[PDB]
């Protein structure tokens, strides 16, 4: 991370794509470094569908400019997701900030 | 402020530390400003150029 | 033009500027050296400034 | 061998030492001829500044050496 | 000796193969 | 004449880093004994570095296991410190077994006679699933300083290895009031290090290395 | 055979190489060679590097 | 494997008079250059046993600033003078020489008496100048075996900077240097040169001497 910034780390690192961030809020049901499982909360839940979020994190893969990006796991298992917040940490990405 | 935060700590305010010198065990004299800088690594590397 | 082309530009400037500069109170003031290596082996030694 | 200064300044051209050291280091390298000064491990071209530099190669020198040779070339062609 | 060759200094393992193939031509056995 | 320093006392304050104290030196030797064996500590103590890692299941460092949340980098690196003991042998290949749910840590190796992990809680990897599995074999070698990869079986996993257990070395010249002679000085250092290498083996033996090497021109 | 010694680096090529650059000089310029003074012959010493 | 060193070759003792010589050490591991370089600096310049002028005595002079005829020079001078006198003595632990002149012209080192065994390495050094007849000194100097460079100010009577150490100036380097295929290890090149009382590399050899003897509780 920075460890001296301005704040706007955060506003940076989630406002571009490369940061896959919760799309219903819920609690985690199992991560893993290639794909993570969310059990969306029954209240934000369609009416029906059953539905559970997947997220397939992108593993080396490369840029236009011959650099490695991939996508690390920052949620444990069981560990309740709000809707909007990160889970898998981009390249140059720390805890959902943007560290260079 | 900056210097109320580096009062929290056990730092001496004004910034600047007395540093020795590792090859000969001397100290320096004038004492000399350490800290924490945040050090990008650009994509100019050495060997793509030669 | 005349000048010359090896003036010793910054780092440099300073070490023999700030070796070769004077204070009016330091270790040492007032003795007498018999020489240049005198001098040299006192300040090496840390008994001179 | 760092400054030819000297050198220079016994052939007091410095395009003319050029054209001397050349023509006495190809001597010196293809052609079989000797050092005239101790060797300590040179390439051919600083020896021929150093042979230069205490005054003992220069452009009459040499003249006069290739026609000596030449000389007793036809000396001994005509044996 | 058309081969692919690593071009001089470029190093490191090799983490991906892909191939692509035309409809038309058998797919060979690492295909 | 001079006296000579002895080996007066060592506090080891903690499980890692210790403080001995060599008494007594003469007017400014403190100085010269210190820097010295301060180089030679950080420069050159015999290590215990792993060196190359084999994983079951994966081809490259560059993949992912199923199960096992890390990729495969972030294990090496995890390995890459982990403080490790030996007694006899040059190099060893310890092997480390696990599955179900929990923190795969350093306590879970395979206990063998000769090697002995000095930090258990040192967590190298996370298993997250029930049929999930991670077994390996972690190479560790002897050797001095540092040497990356490049400069030294499509399973083998390489790592680079940083042998030398001393993390920091500090110390101080205070005087010593003692011998009713006044004017003697007293040199003490603190030693903080990975916890493998014992504070005075490393004092001993940073003492031989400057002697040893101080020796050849002695007589020149 | 010569040239797969120098392609596969050998120990000898090191000594050979620093014979051979012993009093070799080698011209370095920099890219907007503006007057004179923008190329410069120079004695090679063998780096690591 | 992993307590071999390179022990390093020595390759020449360059020498550029009876009291200046340049030692070469190559190779050492790298960064022993500095440690061993350092520690000898340290031992050479501060703490080497030796014997100097420590007090002289005139008998026409009764403070420092005290001024004297027939003389050509002052007494700062004639003080700063008798540092480089380069005494020798044996094994008494001080003694205190004396000199008395009325000559024309130098007043050297050589007419200095021999009231004992104790010597000198350069009879001719200048001790001072008497241009008149009348001109005439007598003094007493006293010589103690010593251990560094003790200042006047940290010590009818006159007191001179004690130099006891043998080594007018030592000062080290670190050249690059390789072996077959290893990266960079050290060259040391030391250039030391001395008073007079002991040639250079036998300064060297005290120096090794006194550090491995004082690490000797460990080996």
């Amino acid at each position: 991370k920075p460890l001296v910034g301005t704040g706007m780390e955060r506003a940076v690192a989630v406002d571009s794509g490369v940061t896959a961030v919760a799309k219903r809020g819920g609690v985690v049901q199992y991560v893993d470094a290639s794909r993570i499982v969310i059990k969306v909360n029954e209240d934000e839940m369609y009416p029906g569908e059953a539905g559970i979020d997947i997220y397939n994190l992108t593993k080396y893969t490369r840029s236009n400019q011959n650099t490695c990006i991939n996508q690390m796991p920052c949620v444990s298992l069981g560990e309740p997701v709000e809707r909007g917040d990160v889970l898998a940490d981009g390249p140059s990405t720390d805890l959902g900030e943007l560290a260079l | 402020e900056i210097k109320e935060l580096l009062k929290l700590g056990d730092l001496p305010t004004s910034g600047q530390i007395r540093l020795y010198d590792g090859r000969t065990g001397e100290q320096f004299e004038r004492p000399v400003t350490v800290g924490y800088m945040y050090m990008l690594k650009l994509n100019h590397l050495v060997d793509d150029k030669m | 033009n005349g000048e010359p082309i090896i003036v010793p530009s910054q780092d440099v400037v300073l070490g023999l500027y700030y070796m070769t500069r004077d204070c009016v109170n330091a270790k040492g003031e007032g003795m007498v050296l018999t020489g240049p290596k005198e001098a040299e082996r006192l300040y090496r030694s840390g008994l001179a400034s | 061998r760092v400054t030819v200064q000297d050198a220079v300044e016994k052939i007091g051209n410095r395009f003319d030492l050029v054209l001397v050291a050349a023509r006495r280091a190809r001597q010196m390298q293809v052609g079989g001829k000797d050092p005239l000064v101790p060797e300590e491990n040179d390439k051919t071209t600083v020896i021929a500044l150093r042979e230069i530099e205490e005054g003992l190669i220069n452009n009459q020198i040499l003249d006069v050496r290739e026609r000596q040779e030449q000389q007793e070339q036809e000396a001994a062609e005509l044996q | 000796d058309s081969s692919l060759r690593v071009p001089n200094g470029v190093s490191g393992t090799v983490i991906d193969v892909q191939v692509f193939t035309r409809d038309g031509v058998e797919k060979d056995k690492r295909a | 004449e001079f006296l000579k320093p002895r080996l007066v006392d060592i506090e080891q304050v903690s499980s890692t880093h210790a403080k001995v104290t060599l008494e007594p030196l003469e007017r400014g030797f403190g100085h010269t004994l210190g820097n010295a064996l301060r180089r030679i500590l950080l420069s050159s103590m015999p290590g215990c570095a792993v060196t190359e890692v084999e994983i079951d299941g994966v081809l490259h460092e560059y993949s992912t296991k199923e199960g096992v949340q890390e990729d495969i980098l972030e294990i090496l690196l995890n390995l890459k410190g982990l403080a490790v003991r030996v007694q006899g042998k040059d190099e060893v290949i310890l092997t480390l077994n696990k599955s179900g749910i929990g923190p795969v840590t350093a306590a879970d190796i395979t206990h063998d006679g000769d090697v002995e992990i000095v930090k258990p809680q040192h967590v190298i990897c996370h298993l997250t699933d029930e049929n999930a599995s991670i077994s390996m074999r972690i190479k560790v070698q002897r050797g001095r300083g540092y040497v990356p990869a490049s400069t030294r079986p499509i399973g083998r996993l390489l790592v680079d290895a940083c042998y030398s257990p001393v993390e920091r070395i500090a110390y101080n010249v205070e005087a010593a009031r003692v011998e009713q002679r006044t004017d003697l000085d007293k040199l003490v250092i603190e030693m903080e290090t990975n916890g493998t290498i014992d504070p005075e083996e490393a004092i001993r033996r940073a003492a031989t290395i400057l002697a040893e090497q101080l020796e050849a021109f002695v007589d020149l | 055979a010569a040239k797969k010694m120098v392609e596969r680096e050998e120990a000898v090529v090191w000594d050979i190489l620093d014979e051979v650059i012993r009093e070799h000089p080698v011209l370095l310029n920099r890219a907007p060679t503006l007057h004179r003074l923008g190329i410069q012959a120079f004695e090679p010493v063998l780096i690591e590097g």
